[PDB]
C-alpha cells in the first residue's frame, strides 16, 4: 500500500547514496600533477551533487512526516537511518577531499624541492668554479661579473626558498601524514643554500685575492716596460730644455709609481709562501734592479 | 694590547662547509659542531685556496666485527692539498672509549674507494712548532679523552678521513729473526714469534678485550667464567713456526679454549681446541702454542658441552660497539589529562628537531651522555605520576643505531589528577618481575600545559 510505495522511495535514495560512497571510495589518488587535479574536481561535483540531492532526501522527509500511523516502528527507523547515513556520507566527502588535496600537495611540493635542489646545484657548480684569470685585465671582468652573481643569485634564491619554506611550514601546520619527510626536505633546503652563500663568499674572496696578485704581475710588466725609457737620455738648445724638464716631471710621476709597487708587493709576501713567494721577490728584485740603474744614470746627468 | 690590527695575523672565524685561507694561516671553528675545528698555521700554505671541512651524512672503510664508526667520515679539501708543515683537523666523536679498553683509528681514502691507515711523521720539536705565532691553546690528551675530540695531524690532504673505533691494538713489527708481542691492557697476554715462523716483515698486531662482570655476570650468571679475548690481527694466515700465546686465567678439566679462525667482516664461528692443543698453567696463566692467526678465549664453564653456547651468547653482546649519547624527550599535550611524546636518543642528530618545534612539541628532558650499544634495542617505560598506553599485548621499542634517526612514539596518560604532571622516564636494555638491573638512562619530566588550537 503506501507503505509499499514509500519503501520504494527510499530505496532509490539509499541506492544513490551507495552508488555515491562507492564512487567515493575509490582508492586512485593520481600519478602526475593534473590527474589529481581531475580527480579533485571529479569528486567536488561529486560533493555538489551530494548536496543538490538535499531536496531529494527532502521529499522523503515529507513523505514520511505525512505518513507518520499504520506502523511507524519501522517507517521512523528506516527514514532515521537515512538521515544518519546521508550525514556519513557527507563526512566521509570532507575525508577524501582533505586526502585527494593532501595528495596534491605531496605531488606538487616534491616537484618544487626537487627542482630547487637542481638549481642550488646549477649556482653551486658555478660558485665553486677555480677559474681565476690568465691576465689582469680579464681577473677583473669575472670579479665584477661573478660578484653581478653574487647579488643577483643571493637575492633572487631568497625569494625561492622562502616560498618552498612557507610552502612547507603551511603543510606541516595542515596536519600533513607525510610532514615528518617534509621537516627533513626544508632542513636540507636550508642548510643547502646557506652553503651556497657561504661558497660564493670564498669564491668571491679568492677572485679578489687574485687580482692583487695580477696587479703586481701587471706592474712587473709594465713598470719595467718605462725601464726602456730611460735609454732614450742616453742620446738626448731651448727645445731639449722644454723636453728636459719634461722628462725631470715624468721621473717625479715614476717614483710614485714604484713606491706604490713596492708597497702593494709587501702585502703578497704575507699572503704567500715558498714558489710564489719567491716568485714575487723575484720580479720585485728585477724592478728594483732596474730602479737602481735607471737611478744612476739620472744621477749621472 | 692596544696595538692596530695587524691584517697580517691568523683569521679567527667559522665556517659550514668551506672557507677561505691564505699563508696568513687561520683557526676556523664550526658553528654547526662544537669542536670541530682547522688549524692552518702562519706561513705552512703555499697560496689562497678554498679548504672544505664536511661530514659526509663514499664507500663506507671496511670494519672487522667490534669495530664502527667514531664520527660521520670527514671530507676535506682541496683533495691533493699539500702543506710546508703539518696542519692541525679536530673532530668530535661518540665511541665510549671505556677508559684504555678501547681507542681510535685514522683512515683516509684520497679516491673514495680505497682507505688506508693514517699515520704522520713529524718531529717531537715541530709539535711545539706546529702553533708557531698562532695564540691557539691545544686541549692536553687527557683534556681530549675528556671532551671526546679527535685530533688528526697531517701534512697532506687526502679526500677523506674516518674515526673508527676498535679495541686497542699492539702492533710492532716482527720477521725472521724472532719477536714478543704483549698487551698493554692485560700484561700477562702475550705472544711469542720463534726463529723462523715469517718470511717477510709484517706489522703484527694484537688485541685484548677483557670481561665485565656485570654484563657476563646478567647473561649467564654463575655458569661460566671468561678471560679476555686475545686477538692476533693479520688472521687467517698460517704460520711456518708454532706461536706461544699466553692468556691469564677466568677469575672464578673445568676449562676449555675456543678460538675462532674466521678472517674480514665474517661473522665469528667459536670452536673448542681444548682437546687437540696443550695446555700448559703458569703463574696463573695458560700458554698453548698456535700455528694460525685467530681469536681466542678462555672459558671455565662446567657445562662443557654447552661451552660453545655460553661464548655465542657472551660474544653476539660485547661485540656490539658503545656510543655515547644523548637521550631527548618531546611532548605536547592533547588535553590535561593525556599527551603526545616523542622520544630520540641522538649522536650526530640535530640539538633541535625542525618538526617539533613546527608542531609546538616542547623539550621536556635531556640526559646527559651515556653509553648505548650500537645495534641493540631500547625499552621505555613510565614510573612516575602518568603512565603510558599498553595492554596484554607487546611493548614498544626502538633501535639504536649511530648517526641514524632513533625515534620512539608514544601516547601517555596522567595517572592522577591530585598531584602534579611530574614523570619517570627509563630506557633499558631489557624489559623490567624479579630485581630491576641498571637502566640505559632515566629522565624526569613535567607535562607542559595544554595549547588551545
Amino acid at each position: 500500500f503506501q507503505v509499499e510505495q514509500y519503501y520504494f522511495d527510499v530505496a532509490e535514495v539509499e541506492a544513490w547514496l551507495g552508488e555515491q560512497e562507492l564512487l567515493m571510495m575509490s582508492e586512485d589518488k593520481g600519478k602526475d600533477e593534473q590527474s589529481t587535479l581531475q580527480l579533485l574536481k571529479k569528486h567536488l561535483q561529486l560533493e555538489q551533487g551530494v548536496e543538490n540531492y538535499e531536496e531529494s532526501i527532502a521529499q522523503l522527509s515529507r513523505q514520511c512526516r505525512a505518513l507518520l500511523h499504520p506502523d511507524s516502528e519501522q517507517i521512523s527507523r528506516r527514514q532515521s537511518q537515512v538521515d544518519r547515513l546521508y550525514v556519513a556520507l557527507k563526512e566521509l566527502g570532507e575525508e577524501r577531499r582533505v586526502s585527494l588535496e593532501q595528495q596534491y600537495w605531496l605531488y606538487q611540493l616534491s616537484r618544487q624541492v626537487d627542482e630547487l635542489e637542481h638549481w642550488i646545484a646549477e649556482k653551486e657548480v658555478v660558485a665553486g668554479s677555480p677559474e681565476l684569470g690568465q691576465d689582469f685585465e680579464h681577473v677583473s671582468v669575472l670579479q665584477e661579473k661573478f660578484s653581478e652573481f653574487a647579488s643577483e643569485t643571493g637575492t633572487a634564491g631568497r625569494e625561492r626558498l622562502a616560498a618552498v619554506n612557507q610552502m612547507v611550514d603551511e603543510l606541516i601546520e595542515c596536519g600533513h601524514t607525510a610532514a615528518a619527510t617534509m621537516a627533513e626536505w626544508k632542513d636540507g633546503l636550508n642548510e643547502a643554500w646557506a652553503e651556497l652563500l657561504e661558497l660564493m663568499g670564498t669564491r668571491a674572496q679568492l677572485l679578489a685575492a687574485s687580482r692583487e696578485l695580477h696587479k703586481f704581475f701587471s706592474d712587473a710588466r709594465e713598470l719595467q716596460g718605462q725601464i726602456e725609457e730611460k735609454r732614450r737620455r742616453l742620446p738626448r738648445a731651448s727645445s731639449m730644455q722644454r723636453t728636459l724638464r719634461a722628462f725631470e716631471h715624468d721621473l717625479q710621476l715614476l717614483v710614485s709609481q714604484v713606491r706604490q709597487l713596492q708597497e702593494g708587493a709587501a702585502q703578497l709576501r704575507t699572503v704567500y709562501a715558498g714558489e710564489h713567494a719567491e716568485a714575487i721577490a723575484s720580479r720585485e728584485q728585477e724592478v728594483l734592479q732596474g730602479w737602481k740603474e735607471l737611478l744612476a744614470a739620472c744621477e749621472d746627468a | 694590547l692596544d696595538n692596530v690590527a695587524l691584517s697580517s695575523s691568523p683569521i679567527h672565524s667559522g665556517f659550514l662547509v668551506s672557507f677561505m685561507v691564505d699563508a696568513r694561516g687561520g683557526a676556523m671553528r664550526g658553528c654547526r659542531h662544537n669542536g670541530l675545528r682547522i688549524i692552518i698555521p702562519p706561513r705552512k700554505c703555499t697560496a689562497p685556496t678554498r679548504v672544505t671541512c664536511r661530514l659526509v651524512k663514499a664507500t663506507m672503510p671496511p670494519m672487522v666485527e667490534g669495530e664502527g664508526l667514531a664520527s660521520r667520515l670527514i671530507e676535506v679539501g682541496p683533495s691533493g692539498a699539500q702543506f710546508l708543515g703539518p696542519v692541525i683537523v679536530e673532530i668530535p666523536h661518540f665511541a665510549a672509549l671505556r677508559g684504555k679498553e678501547r681507542e681510535l683509528v685514522v683512515l683516509r681514502s684520497e679516491n673514495g674507494d680505497s682507505w688506508k691507515e693514517h699515520f704522520c711523521d713529524y718531529t717531537e720539536d715541530e709539535l711545539n712548532e706546529i702553533l708557531n705565532g698562532m695564540d691557539e691553546v691545544l686541549d692536553s690528551p687527557e683534556d681530549l679523552e675528556k671532551k671526546r675530540i679527535c685530533r688528526i695531524i697531517t701534512r697532506d690532504f687526502p679526500q677523506y678521513f674516518a674515526v673508527v673505533s676498535r679495541i686497542k691494538q699492539d702492533s710492532n713489527l716482527i720477521g725472521p729473526e724472532g719477536g714478543v708481542l704483549s698487551s698493554t691492557v692485560v700484561p700477562q697476554v702475550q705472544a711469542v714469534f720463534p726463529e723462523g715462523a715469517l718470511t717477510k716483515r709484517i706489522r703484527v698486531g694484537l688485541q685484548a678485550q677483557p670481561m665485565h662482570s656485570e654484563l657476563v655476570k646478567k647473561i649467564l650468571g654463575n655458569k661460566a667464567t671468561f678471560s679476555p679475548i686475545v686477538t692476533l690481527e693479520p688472521r687467517r694466515r698460517k704460520f711456518h713456526k708454532p706461536i706461544t700465546m699466553t692468556i691469564p686465567v677466568p677469575k672464578a678439566p673445568t676449562l676449555r679454549l675456543l678460538c675462532s679462525i674466521t678472517g674480514g667482516t665474517t661473522p665469528a664461528q667459536w670452536e673448542d681446541i681444548t682437546g687437540t692443543t696443550p695446555l700448559t698453567f703458569v703463574n696463573e696463566c695458560v700458554s698453548f702454542t698456535t700455528n694460525v692467526s685467530a681469536r681466542f678465549w678462555l672459558i671455565d664453564c662446567r657445562q662443557i658441552q654447552e661451552s660453545v653456547t655460553f661464548a655465542s651468547q657472551v660474544y653476539r653482546e660485547i661485540i656490539c660497539v658503545p656510543y655515547m649519547a644523548k637521550f631527548v624527550v618531546f611532548a605536547k599535550s592533547h588535553d590535561p589529562i593525556e599527551a603526545r611524546l616523542r622520544c630520540f636518543c641522538m649522536t650526530d642528530d640535530k640539538v633541535d628537531k625542525t618538526l617539533e618545534q613546527q608542531e609546538n612539541f616542547a623539550e621536556v628532558a635531556r640526559s646527559r651522555d651515556v653509553e648505548v650499544l650500537e645495534g641493540k634495542p631500547i625499552y621505555v617505560d613510565c614510573f612516575g605520576n602518568l603512565v603510558p598506553l599498553t595492554k596484554s599485548g607487546q611493548h614498544h621499542i626502538f633501535s639504536f643505531f649511530a648517526f641514524k634517526e632513533n625515534r620512539l612514539p608514544l601516547f601517555v596518560k596522567v595517572r592522577d589528577t591530585t598531584q602534579e604532571p611530574c614523570g619517570r622516564l627509563s630506557f633499558m636494555k631489557e624489559p623490567k618481575r624479579g630485581l630491576v638491573h641498571q637502566a640505559i638512562c632515566n629522565l624526569n619530566i613535567t607535562l607542559p600545559i595544554y595549547t588551545k588550537e
